[PDB]
């Protein structure tokens, strides 16, 4: 999608980090 | 000589790293000289000294102008690029970047601070791919000093494998599940609001959120026997700092709650004293904050059913605790530079 | 009561329970066979109606209008006397005609204390908490059926009780209970305080809404009394956390025969659409806490966080409304009693 | 015919906004078609459906593909550019165009969509520069039709301009001073992180937030003869939804508590109808979630002073009371259209 | 010579007071030797120690047995007993009772440490009757020795008279209104449950809970030339320590916002030192926790309309600082004791 | 009271044991140990605390209520 490419250019964008905790 | 150390990232794992550097500045081999972030020197200033979990910063003073940060008259300076190909780790003679901006967490990307100049990387979350991971207490002896980029996995699994691992060497462990109940963390949204995670989209502070998580089998990386043998979940809860894990395990040699504690008490005050502590104390969330063992168990809460079946429950510091670690990996790697 | 004649119901402790359970009534009071007549609460009928219709949690009722005096509180001009008084051998329940009473002040949950009621003129109590001593204790779906008329006093468990007994049952005859260990991540309740302040639990003692606050309980336990045949192999404890309601059982089984974590979905999915429907509900969506205000069902079962290893440890995750879902089945049992009240 | 909408952000107001208008689509002018945002359809439709805030959506059926989000067979066609320019209104045939994302509020920012093919467009926010701010209720009777771009102002300035016109009008308000005790918002961070405001840096679950606001002098757009002589500020607080408006008049006709809430009573009963809502009710913020007025005054907080310094407080359901506000607009601007 | 004091209610203000005895016990005219509350020693040890707002005490090591709670080898005496008179006050040579339980705050209740044989009564909460009140640098040093009971008024009202005894001294204050977003307490309830006010009858940390506001009345106390000149609520808002108050006071002499900021700065550096602390940093309400001034004026939130319309705004640990000036007015009834 | 209340429940089903005389004496030994744990209870309300007492008297109150969540 448009939206998980968005996550690719902008992993630390709050729409797309997920920290493993 | 001293380490020279950058610091990618300024965000509450990056400006606790800094806050436990700087009450530990007089012994150590590490000297913190660099801070790339998407934000300003002065910004990153005023977050530094005023922190709403640690508090105020006492010991040393915190200003800052256009190009550095100064801590206790010690400048730190400070560049903004996204991009770790452009940093200026060979003009500042860079030894070892602690990555903590949770982006570069594979070989791939991490590499890029090893093209700009930097020598090693200390990743502060779990790697992806060929990365080793430590656990300082657990495996950080293993640590190979030709390895450039390194992983000290997660919080939970810096408070789990201490734990496993001295369950192990006195029960045998055959298999175990694990729940955190963990305070909520940046990668959460406010209100609800577009993720790629459904879950973490939900107003943070009104939601129990369940997450997936591999901080339980990441413990099978730093305890190679129990490799593919512990898995679980995460429930964050709405708490700003310190969390608690749930572990259950099914065990080899038949014990009651009292033995568990007794074997989980001996270790702390041993072999894994400063890793894990012992409480027999009737304590809250909120009087583990700044607590600096990985793991502190709540020997209440300890249970066994039918000898095989162990819970034991441990408290810790997500933020700091983690963040005490990642220093303590750091000065392991600088004692071992080679 | 003859057929056709409700059953007339009183709640003592008009608390979090009570006026769940009061607005409950008032939604299913179409096909209902009890009568809600009367109201015995530390507080005054004016501030006790003001609560059931202003509920920060419920919202603002909808249904009937809410009115009260100095004697009454009116639901949709069907009254209801209220009384103030915390012993309850002085409560007027000869003088009311009261069926049952609805024990739900947190404090008569030994059979002298609820005793008390009888000693007033009730005929029966069911207790919204666990029992102490041997009240013979219900969980709708579960062992409801085995509840015999001559009981006068019953209990109906606790929360945690009514969402794990359910899916232990389906677990236990599917593959085999041998042990089992549970974690409930609880929304806090009103005995913690506030702020740090004094209580006989140290741990309840602290603020509320700013700690993770572990404490004791017995409702893995209590699995063992409504699953005669798991008595003595199930323990847990509990973990309250900031939220005002719905809470989450976390359940680790050790079990008999080997299986996965496709088969132990199924198997409780199969449940819950036949001898578990209502009692059950199977969800494979990605859902947080604040989604399951208001369900009806005991136990949510969230699939996307089941987990087996070794085919023999298995881990189940299962959602709960404490308080609304609690409190229908608190009505589920009381209807159950009424249809059978010879 | 029907008035063709296309939403652009589909964030809080934006997804409020559709559930509003999904509500009241029986009697409405205008048809929700397409939908630009950041997330893909599935996302949105999960989330539209599911809310922490607003509970679980009843009214209607919806559901999803990789195109579409379908909200009660209506099918919303959806697409994720965040250059407006870009959007494909021309296609779609929009006409107007609930400008939510917050970031194209001024005119050369909202012009992009009549580029892409747009008519109008409706900011939900305070516009940047000389674009018309209207308040329904206040001032919105002075629409041009022939104005291509226009604010709805902001959601606190919705809760006090209505009540501000009515006391002017009754006794003249000569200078007033503003607090809204309000509702985190988005905007803010979960925890402590860089933000261009070093308060709202903070985690906004934890503390109280002060932060500057425009609301009170954006009153003087609204009604004319009032410009220059409100201003005020923002304290935010650890609740998600719902927020209250305090309000401190200095007034040229002496009155009592008793009469002021007389008068805003007649006008919530007339001419702010639906608009003001007059409540002598002991109530708190959980029990304004959902309510549709803009501003409801709490008759019992009602203060007078020496006769000229009044004090009345009004609560607003900031995202969806706000949320009618732009549907109402957004219908008044449709029975105009031109 | 020392004044011997008992506290009664060891609560949040009574262990705060006690913690804040402790720190300044070198220079003390005080000493703590007795307590009365609900629970026993050795769970107010507990409480004590660990504390969920001021962490765990550090200073002093804190144990207890049956009868007594040791705080560094100094002994304090323990009972419970909720009826005032039947405590041992003459038994142990008690002088001084810091009346803290919230339930003693008129004269005949106050008046029951009396016939137990203590001396004088100092009310940390204001007065039921005409029971003399005093706010440390406001009024204190017009206390009378000769007065049995005192009331130190409330946590509002400690903050909001200095400030108002500056500005009335400077502009000469004719009116005014006053907004306390204040956190919750004690007093309200953790789930919707029965309470005299129908509005702290409802979830805490869950709603904005507009309330009553002690200082509405006592600041006119304590000011006596503005009784019956300033009025005001309370908004409760989900925080669990420190507050912050909203005053907008109606001046004769016209200024500005530079000129209002520099006389409270002034006041703060001379006569209000220690009471009023001037800070133009950007912070939010976990930064002023512990922090030791009534008063801590946010100057970058001033605004004057007009001339005479005025808006301060300030900070208050509303339970640490509170407790400080209860052991200052303590500190003060012993230098003029008779 | 954790060896005594094993103790009373093994006694008990001692004493079915043995009557499912002899059972005489079972049932005997079996209230000796009701009667000495009647005399630790007794002695336990004598030591109890004010604040335990005042737990008995007002167990509605904040400091007392106990929720088995
Ligand atoms: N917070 C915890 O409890 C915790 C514990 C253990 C591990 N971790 C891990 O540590 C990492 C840090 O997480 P956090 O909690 O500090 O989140 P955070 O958002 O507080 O920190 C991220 C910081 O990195 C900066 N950043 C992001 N992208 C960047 C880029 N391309 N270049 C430069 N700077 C950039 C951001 O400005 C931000 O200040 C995460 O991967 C997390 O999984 C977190
Ligand atoms: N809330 C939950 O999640 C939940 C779920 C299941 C069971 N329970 C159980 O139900 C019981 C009620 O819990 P709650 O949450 O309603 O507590 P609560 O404090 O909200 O309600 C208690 C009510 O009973 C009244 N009361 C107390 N003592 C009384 C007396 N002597 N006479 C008359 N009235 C009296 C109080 O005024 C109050 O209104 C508790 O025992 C709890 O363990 C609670
Ligand atoms: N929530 C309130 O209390 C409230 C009340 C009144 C007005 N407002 C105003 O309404 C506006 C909406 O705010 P919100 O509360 O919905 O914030 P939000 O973050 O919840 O909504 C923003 C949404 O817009 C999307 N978005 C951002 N940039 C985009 C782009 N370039 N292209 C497409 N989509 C994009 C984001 O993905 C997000 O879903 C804000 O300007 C706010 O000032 C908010
Ligand atoms: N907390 C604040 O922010 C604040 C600030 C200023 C003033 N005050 C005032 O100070 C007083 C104390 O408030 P708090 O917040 O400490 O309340 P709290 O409930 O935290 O403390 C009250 C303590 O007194 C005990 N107590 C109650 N009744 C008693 C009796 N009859 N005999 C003996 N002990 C008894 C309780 O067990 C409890 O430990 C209140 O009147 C309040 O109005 C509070």
């Amino acid at each position: 999608t448009s939206f998980q490419q968005y996550c690719d250019d902008n992993p630390d964008a709050a729409e797309c980090r997920i920290y493993d905790d | 000589s001293m380490v020279r150390v950058a610091i990618n990232g300024f965000g509450r794992i990056g400006r606790n790293f800094m806050r436990c550097w700087l009450q530990r500045k007089a012994n150590s081999k590490l000297e913190i000289v660099g801070i790339n972030d998407t934000s300003d020197p002065r910004t990153n200033a005023h977050l530094l000294k005023y922190d709403s979990m640690l508090g105020i910063f006492q010991d040393a003073e915190i200003t800052a102008d256009d190009d550095c940060i100064y801590a206790g008259g010690h400048a730190v300076k400070c560049v903004s690029d996204r991009n770790p190909e452009n940093l200026p780790w060979s003009a500042w003679g860079i030894d070892l970047v602690i990555e903590a901006t949770g982006v570069f967490t594979s070989r791939e990307g991490a590499s890029k601070h090893l093209s700009a100049g930097a020598k090693k990387v200390l990743i502060t979350a779990p790697g992806k791919g060929n990365i080793p991971t430590y656990v300082v207490g657990v495996n950080h002896h293993t640590y190979d000093p030709s390895e450039d980029i390194v992983s000290n996995a997660s919080c939970t699994t810096n408070c789990l494998a201490p734990i496993v691992k001295v369950l192990h060497e006195a029960f045998g462990i055959q298999q175990g599940m694990m729940t955190t109940t963990h305070s909520y963390t940046g990668d959460q949204r406010l209100l609800d609001a577009s993720h790629r995670d459904l879950r973490r989209a939900r107003a943070a502070a009104m939601n129990i959120v369940p997450t997936s998580t591999g901080a339980a089998k990441a413990v099978g990386l730093v305890i190679p026997e129990l490799q593919g043998k512990l898995n679980g979940i995460a429930l964050r809860v709405p708490t700003p700092n310190v969390s608690v894990v749930d572990f259950v395990a099914q065990v080899e040699k038949p014990t009651i709650a009292e033995q568990v504690n007794q074997v989980i008490k001996e270790a702390s005050e041993t072999t894994m004293k400063g890793i894990i502590h012992y409480s027999e104390l009737e304590l809250v969330s909120s009087d583990y904050r700044g607590h600096n063992a990985s793991s502190i168990l709540d020997a209440s809460l300890t249970m066994v059913l039918g000898g095989n079946l162990v819970k034991v429950v441990a408290w810790y510091d997500n933020e700091w605790g983690y963040s005490q670690r990642v220093l303590d990996l750091a000065e392991h790697m600088a004692a071992h530079w080679a």
